């Protein structure tokens, strides 16, 4: 005979249905240096997600 | 000041009730419209093929349906009103005004019929037009309809003689009336002219005499007398200019040949009108009228019309309208529908008891129609859930039903207005006569095969 | 006219064609117009039926109960009819010559409060005047508005003030019957109908409590525009406590092919109920904002909140900040200053404001324009909607309040209401006497009703 | 108010107050009895209100 | 982005002659308080959150 | 809506960007408060003039 008023829940709905939605961030390309160079001469970069 | 993240608690709220209502792998979602292709076609207006006579007042002319069109789905009739000028040589002298009758259209046309070859298919008239327009009018188009058919508060305004203050004349402007037909009821119902190369279709339109189309009112005693040619300037032009237009649609060659040479069945609605019954409230208060209809009836409209003068039309009130201040027409104070109560009898079996007239006036239109009338009278009763729905609903067939009767009990206002004794501009200054009119709307079936059409049940 | 176009003019329009036209139209599986698919429907009939009264004789100011008749497979329409008494003022009234009597605005939707529909002995639905006003002002199908305003009173004849017999206006208020439809879950849509043939073990009953005629009649002062209660000796013929009122319901009969087939099976139906928050008194002189805590159970759909002027019990449906006053021509006119008392409103969940302090015009116009079938034509009638279509029977977006914790609504009042609360106005100004206001909040929620073994109950409760 | 004042003490108490005020609502058949009777706990029950 | 262009207040006020029925453009000195070029205005929109 | 450029004023064009972090945008409206008009007796039209 469980009802809405007598339940032991309330205040925990976020932790229960915490997977209903998520947050989207601004897209960002991954530009990381592969090698720092030899004696400060060479070096190059690679875009992971252009 | 809130932000998108301010929510998410609505989504967090999710219980057994929400599982039952929303959610699910097969559950549909909004914000996504499933698009499906439709047929390729086009439409354009054309005239109707004149094949019989010329339009004139009081005569009947028939116009053919043009061929060489894949589909015809519309029909309207346009007519230009003549010019009316008052003269001091009128029989009423100075105390006399002329004005167009209320609802100029839905008048000047009677017994409008559609015929295959010459076999009658369906037919309508003033009573059915008025009832349909007052019961199934979509709002927003009400002002447009009340403008295109007269009722512009310009034709119905009384105009005094030249010597009086009001010397204005009635303008001559063209008015258009749509023709309610089974092909015009729905887009999916149209005449397959390409499938019907043998049959030929005619529209028979009968005008009305110009004598009863104009109201000649005495502004003092409130009396109406028939008009004559000498009263107005120029004269009564018997001949009138009128045309019929229709929208014809064309289809693609890829599917016209595929659909050519098949068999089709259509469902249409027809109109039946019982003969008018003269009612005399002086003798008694109850009037019984037998109804004889054939097919599966869907709705009934019954009214009592004041038929004292033919000049005034569409007056379903016990008292005729009279003149008022500002060169206008107004309805007198004592003005109620003559019908007080009504009932039905299915062979000595009272289907509906002595219900009040307010029930038919308001409750039935409120529940089983798209509109409620704004005028007195216009009583209806429908066996179907929706009157305007082309798709069939619950209905009863009178072919297998025995004789049925309708009983009406009149009102004390009607019986006291039947006799004269009214004062000046009281409407009932003269004895009044009333006629009960009953019309029915039903269904039928149309079969198309072998380039010809006919009723399978006849 | 001279129409040289002809049928052949459309051949160019038919011939013109491109990739866009190929994507939109065309295709072997594409449906076509001018051909309507027909499908059979059930065989049935409908007819009105008298409802059986089981509680004495109806009278004004009392409660009367009427059962639902059997022998009908479904009931899907209910309305009430009532014949108003004839009212005629007398020169011996308390107000003397300077005094008029008129019927209150919205005579129907008044004198009917807390109307309830009960199964067996369990309260299943219940509505009142505020809900009736809000629903008929928000979900009104245009075209029937004139019929409604002619059938529920406000016919420009019952509401016109009538002076005493010895004055210029000796007209008596006519005694004409009036009808009020009853909005219920089965009456909302044809698809939802009560299976009376399937429920023989429950007594379906309707309880209607009328209102005393003392507060149904407005006794207005001619000059100063004041309202005092009406007494029996003031009007001719006294006050008839008894009155003839009837309830009519429409039944539907169906064939045996399915009326017995559907029996013996568990059926689940979705219905719409009402939850009304307790009324709170507001004094704009002391406070500028008022917070109301709302507690509801099921998935709410809409929230209607209005502030009502409750200075006089005789006048009803007065959501303006200034009471109406008599005007020239024996007619009632809204005073010059008449604006909705609410200046702004906001909604708060927990301590987070889901809705900011938006303007009153938002709820007044924008929300009805987008998520309703009509826009109110009177001041007040503020709405919020969680669903795309309020009037749609099919469920739309809605948030359950059972799992939601305490929620609050904050209303910031208007300076017009603040100054109208204090009196000092001259004659016929409406706010000549001090004004008191009350806040009412109404919510609409979904629910599930299950029919099983010849009885009905709420599986969730 | 007279309901709480008189009817409830008449049925679920051993005495009726002789002074104004003192309104009672008892969930149990006998207030004075030390043996437990019908009663509901407010710990599992979301906050209620008196009007 | 949404771009909105607002006209000047000159083409919004009708200054009609009482009798001859003539219309002339409005001026700053015609009305009290001047002609505030700036205006209080915002743009709102409704967003819809769906399931993950 | 997040303003990105322009100051709302009569006779000028301003641009407002659509806010992010949502999923679907299905509505849009604009609100603006009109000024107060106070005609003066020193107008060019004189007494015979209405604004």
């Amino acid at each position: 005979c469980a009802t809405y008023a007598t339940r032991k829940d309330k205040g925990w709905e976020l932790n229960e249905n915490r997977c209903v939605w998520a947050a989207s961030v601004k897209p960002t390309s991954g530009a990381i240096m592969t090698n720092v160079g030899v004696h400060g001469k060479s070096g190059n970069a690679v875009l992971m997600t252009p | 000041g809130a932000g998108v993240t301010s929510g998410f608690i609505d989504l967090a709220t999710y219980d057994n009730l929400d599982r039952a209502l929303y959610g699910g792998k097969d559950a549909t979602t909004y914000f996504i419209k499933e698009h499906y292709p439709v047929g390729w076609f086009t439409k354009l207006p054309t005239m109707a093929t004149r094949v019989s006579g010329n339009p004139a007042f009081g005569q009947e002319f028939s116009v053919g349906v043009p061929r060489s069109g894949d589909y015809v789905l519309n029909a309207w009739l346009t007519l230009k009103t003549p010019e009316i000028k008052l003269l001091e040589t009128n029989r009423l002298g100075a105390n006399g005004t002329v004005r167009w009758t209320k609802n100029l259209m839905h008048n000047a046309v009677e017994h409008a019929s559609l015929t295959f070859n010459d076999i009658c298919a369906q037919q309508f008239n003033t009573a059915y037009l008025d009832a349909w327009t007052q019961f199934n009018m979509c709002e927003g188009k009400r002002i447009g309809y009340d403008n295109m058919i007269g009722n512009t508060s310009d034709m119905t305004n009384p105009t005094p003689a030249q010597g009086q203050d009001g010397a204005r004349t009635l303008p001559s402007k063209n008015l258009v009336l749509p023709l309610p037909f089974f092909f015009s009821r729905d887009c999916g119902l149209a005449l397959p002219t390409v499938v019907l190369p043998y049959n030929e279709i005619r529209i028979n339109i009968k005008l009305r005499s110009l004598q009863e189309l104009l109201v000649f009112q005495n502004k003092d005693t409130g009396n109406v007398i028939p008009i004559s040619a000498t009263d107005i300037a120029g004269g009564l032009a018997d001949t009138v200019e009128a045309y019929v237009y229709m929208t014809v649609g064309l289809v693609s060659n890829v599917e016209r040949c595929a659909m050519a040479g098949t068999v089709r069945d259509m469902v249409v609605e027809q109109m039946q009108a019982a003969p008018t019954h003269i009612v005399n409230p002086q003798n008694t208060n109850n009037v019984h009228v037998d109804m004889r209809f054939s097919h599966a009836v869907k709705a009934l409209f019954f009214m009592v019309q004041n038929v004292t003068y033919k000049s005034v039309g569409s007056n379903y009130t016990c008292v005729t309208p009279v003149n008022g201040p500002g060169n206008t027409v107004m309805e007198p104070a004592m003005s109620v529908d003559p019908i007080k109560s009504a009932s039905l009898t299915y062979e000595n079996t009272t289907r509906l008891a002595n219900m009040g007239v307010e029930y038919y006036s308001l409750v039935q239109p409120w529940y089983f129609s798209a509109s409620i009338p704004v005028y007195t009278g216009y009583h209806m009763y429908s066996y179907a859930l929706n009157v305007g729905s082309v798709h069939p609903s619950g209905s009863t067939n009178y072919g297998r039903l025995t004789n049925a009767s309708i009983t009406v009990t009149m009102s004390p206002e009607s019986v006291v207005a039947a006799a004269g004794g009214g004062n000046n501009n009281s409407g009932y200054n003269e004895p009044q006569r009333f006629a009960l009119v009953v019309i029915a709307v039903n269904h039928n079936v149309i079969r198309i095969m072998n380039g010809s059409m006919g009723f399978p049940i006849l």
